[PDB]
């Protein structure tokens, strides 16, 4: 037709293959959930002015992970938790320590039941039927000591077992798989870590890895 | 007598054949988008069922009248066309099973070696390599009369003379990149998909993911169990009838003609198997 | 706190001594506008095709 | 004792709104409108599907004019289409790609963009060098912005996650007056035709009136039991439709702030992303959960056709000033006109 509309054609195919191989490295731009409780050892995890959602651009054996910590989003968790459809997995940094001390300035919830139930709220999401969930518990040095004084009848006054590290984590394990309420589809990875503790990117590797692997038996027809 | 059964069943595989091959092409052309990369080898899948499900009437009526009335006009294309199926169909369903072995021991590199252009570009390499196969039994075609029942039929362009050790090479060189390197990087790529869904945490549970790793099991071990059950005697029978020498005898003849209702019934079930078992035509048909 | 009691109830108090009229005239002008302007909308009736340029 | 007489104060004076709002309703307008001509069915079929997006698309705003519109999504673009040709002008990359608004001024000449970063994106479509390029960059808001509907070329109103409307300036970036008195957070925004007043929804089921110039709330209204998030003006200026996660949709004047007519049917149950009207008023367009989009007699309440064909949920959707057609948009990366 005219010489104007084809000229607007021809830019609008050359910013259609612009925004096509701008959005091709979305795919493998893979992207983490990452959120938790206040100062439950997420700030140490990252290490690894918005005043909302931070960007950390980091990258594992070339697989450019994104998380996003929602640590600064202080309105209503439901209306924006949709548009996190395309996340991969659910980072949940909770702290083993914060098992006795309600809030350190007020009596009127412990940190560890507010924690069970964010982690009941955003496990069983509608949105979040597939996305598997990467658990962490962090900061075990303060908890070694911690457990030596402290029994578990802070905490729950339903333990009636042994006052010792070990049955501790393998118990606060238990309560946090219990959690989740379907466990065919849904596989929630949990490690074990200190404040100054590696080996934190192979684990958020293989977990990615895997569900990569679920979602090419997906789309393959497989799965 | 004999014959009114078997041609109304070949008849009837022909009709549902091209029924379920022409609604796979309708609803992968119409229904269901075109972006995944095993849906253009689905496709591939069926073009060349299509293209070699109109040979059936040929080789119907040349069972029936033992010859044919078609002259070099088209034996020719038939015969170019059935090696282009050939070649196309296993070195697809060869690329397939790569394409799941990288997508599941290398999902890192999957999501680089598994764009839909490059998917392209791997396809279009394999129709070239059929297409060369192609346009070698289009130029060497041509029919002969035999002297005891002085019938005809289309085969290689090869006189009595010195040929023969060629004509071997060449039947042993298809046999091998046929049903050697091909099935061995089926199985291959197929058993080490299985064994690195050993090691996965979303597959290897008791409740539900292990029957799920089952059930992709014995879908890869039924897909491989129909293409090489049935397209294999096929193989046994030429190279028998290549090595040394076979003459016309009757025992011969019925099995090449079971031969060949195999690796028809294969081509007729491959719409049918994969639109009802791929799962993605499940999820979107529901 | 108080201070927000004390904001709200005058903001209330605000919002009670507004002019409030007969529901059944807002009706009645809202059907008005709505006929008044039936003409002027493609939605309602369709445009032929020398009109509509979504063609 | 002070608090809770102050809380008893504010109590009765709530009922005696209510009381004066009760007796102030002498009719309804179902009455009024059932010996009226009905709309036959709206068999609107798409004409342009604005393909291109590879991603969730959650806000949509047109101009004055058809042919141009602005489109948010998360992937980090915000494409200008050309909606008559299906041509697209401009494709504006995000700092952040997290963006749920974004309009189109009526000049035409900036546009916006917001989301859960708590900052609003403004660029200047024209410029001397040729590009797109950041004027403003808005922040202030402690939540997530939610609805950046334009005053004119150079103030702005943006609805916020810490339950407060805000007007802004473009030359300095702070806020003129901030709108306080929303409980709940805060996801509607509607501006009025004669850019005096808008009124806003928010998750307490609670509409509020606000005028621009000296900044309070003039009247409020709570007749929804859900999050509000669809509002928009009827043409007139002097009512207002208000869409919720209910599965219901209602509409309110700004002369008795009452519940003039609901828009609910058994069928649906899902709830709506978006509500805006056409330029008679007749017809109300609601969006919802259902994988389609539904009409509505705004009059009548009664359905006047299904515009069905969105792959997923739709989230906006607007008709042009001219009254010219709808573009839907949807979570499945499409956006669909409708005539
Ligand atoms: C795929 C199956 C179903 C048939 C299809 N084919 C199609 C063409 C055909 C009908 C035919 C062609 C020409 C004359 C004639 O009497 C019959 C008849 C040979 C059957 N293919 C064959 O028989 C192929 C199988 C084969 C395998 C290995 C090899 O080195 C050469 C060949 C050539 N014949």
């Amino acid at each position: 037709l005219s010489a104007e509309d084809k000229a607007a054609v021809e830019r609008s195919k050359m910013i259609d293959r612009n925004l096509r191989e701008d959005g091709e490295k979305a795919a493998r731009e893979v992207k983490l959930l990452l959120l938790g409780a206040g100062e439950s050892g997420k700030s140490t995890i990252v290490k690894q002015k918005t005043t909302g959602i931070v960007e950390t651009h980091f990258t594992f054996k070339d697989l450019h992970f994104k998380m996003f910590d929602v640590g600064g989003q202080r309105s209503e968790r439901k209306k924006w938790i949709h548009c996190f459809e395309g996340v991969t997995a659910i980072i949940f940094c909770v702290a083993l320590s914060d098992y006795d001390l309600v809030l350190a300035e007020d009596e009127e919830m412990n940190r560890m039941h507010e924690s069970m139930k964010l982690f009941d709220s955003i496990c069983n999401n509608k949105w979040f039927t597939d996305t598997s969930i990467i658990l962490f518990l962090n900061k075990k040095d303060l908890f070694e000591e911690k457990i030596k004084k402290s029994p578990l009848t802070i905490c729950y006054p339903e333990y009636a077992g042994s006052n010792t590290y070990e049955e501790a984590a393998a118990y606060i394990q238990c309560q946090f798989e219990d959690l989740n309420k379907r466990k065919d589809t849904k596989e929630i990875y949990t490690h074990f870590t200190c404040a100054t503790d590696t080996k934190n990117v192979q684990f958020v590797f293989d977990a990615v890895t895997d569900v990569i692997i679920k979602n090419n038996l997906k789309d393959c027809g497989l799965f | 007598a004999i014959p009114v059964i078997i041609t109304a069943v070949y008849s009837v595989v022909f009709v549902v054949g091209l029924v379920g091959n022409s609604l796979v092409m309708f609803v992968i052309i119409r229904y269901t988008k075109m972006k995944t990369a095993t849906n253009i080898y689905i496709f591939n899948l069926a073009l060349a069922d299509a293209l070699v499900t109109t040979t059936m009437p040929f080789q119907s009526t040349v069972y029936l009248m033992n010859s044919w009335p078609f002259g070099d006009v088209l034996c020719k294309i038939v015969i170019s066309i059935d090696y282009y199926n050939m070649f196309t169909s296993i070195f697809t369903l060869t690329m397939m099973s790569v394409d799941r072995y990288i997508a599941v021991c290398h999902p890192v590199k999957a999501l680089d070696f598994r764009t839909p252009l490059k998917a392209k570009i791997i396809n279009i390499c394999i129709w070239l390599l059929s297409s060369s196969v192609g346009i070698s039994a289009i130029v060497l075609g041509g029919t002969k009369v035999r002297e005891d029942v002085d019938v005809i039929e289309c085969s290689l362009q090869f006189p009595d003379d010195d040929y023969s050790w060629w004509d071997l090479f060449m039947k042993i060189c298809v046999f091998i990149f046929a049903f050697v390197i091909p099935v061995l990087i089926i199985i291959v790529c197929y058993t080490l998909m299985i064994l690195r869904l050993k090691s996965v945490r979303l597959l290897s549970g008791s409740r539900e993911k292990d029957r799920n790793l089952r059930r992709i099991t014995r879908l890869v071990l039924v897909v491989v169990a129909v293409f090489v059950v049935c397209w294999t005697p096929i193989h046994i029978f030429i190279l028998v009838e290549a090595l040394g020498s076979t003459s016309h005898s009757t025992a011969a003849l019925s099995s090449y003609y079971f031969c060949i209702a195999l690796g028809y019934t294969n081509s007729s079930l491959n719409p049918i198997l994969y639109a009802f078992l791929d799962e993605n035509f499940k999820r979107c048909f529901r | 706190s108080i201070a927000q009691a004390r904001k709200l109830v005058e903001q209330l108090k605000m919002e009670a001594n507004i002019d409030r009229i007969k529901v059944s005239k807002a009706a009645a002008d809202l059907m008005a506008y709505c006929e008044a302007h039936a003409k002027e909308d493609p939605l309602l009736t369709p445009v032929p095709a020398s009109e509509n340029p979504f063609r | 004792s002070e608090l809770d007489q102050l809380r008893q104060e504010a109590e009765q004076l709530k009922n005696q709104i209510r009381d004066a709002r009760k007796a102030c309703a002498d009719a309804t307008l179902s009455q009024i409108t059932n010996n009226i001509d009905p709309v036959g069915r709206i068999q609107m079929r798409t004409r342009r599907t604005l393909r291109g997006h590879l991603a969730k698309i959650y806000a949509m705003h047109w101009g004055t004019d058809s042919r141009l519109l602005v489109s948010a999504s998360q992937d980090g673009k915000l494409i200008i289409w050309d909606s008559y040709t299906t041509n697209k002008v401009h494709a504006i990359p995000l700092r952040s790609s997290w963006v749920m608004t974004c309009a189109y001024a009526p000049s035409g000449n900036y546009v916006a963009c917001g989301g859960l970063d708590n900052i609003c994106s403004i660029y200047n479509l024209k410029t001397r060098e040729g590009n797109v390029r950041v004027s403003r960059e808005l922040a202030g808001h402690t939540g997530y912005l939610s609805c950046c509907r334009f005053l004119d070329d150079n103030q702005i109103v943006t609805s916020s996650g810490d339950t407060t409307c805000a007007l802004w300036d473009i030359e300095t970036g702070q806020q003129t007056t901030t709108f306080t008195g929303h409980t709940g957070d805060v996801m509607s925004l509607s501006l009025a035709p004669d850019t005096r007043l808008f009124v806003s929804g928010a998750c307490d089921a609670s509409a509020k009136l606000w005028d621009v110039r000296e900044g309070m709330c003039r009247q409020t209204f709570t007749g929804h039991e859900s999050d509000i998030n669809a509002i928009c003006f009827f043409p007139n200026g002097n009512a207002f439709a208000t869409g919720s996660d209910d599965a219901t949709c209602r509409l309110f004047d700004l002369r008795a702030d009452q519940e003039l007519m609901t828009y609910s049917h058994d069928n649906i149950i899902c709830g709506i992303t978006s509500v805006s009207f056409s330029k008679s008023g007749r017809l109300l367009l609601a969006g919802y959960d259902d994988f389609n989009c539904n009409v509505w007699d705004a009059l009548k309440a009664d359905r006047a056709g299904v515009l069905a064909g969105h792959d997923n949920r739709v989230s906006c959707l607007g008709v042009t000033d001219d009254g010219m057609a709808v573009a839907t948009g949807s979570w499945d990366s499409f956006l669909k006109i409708w005539n």
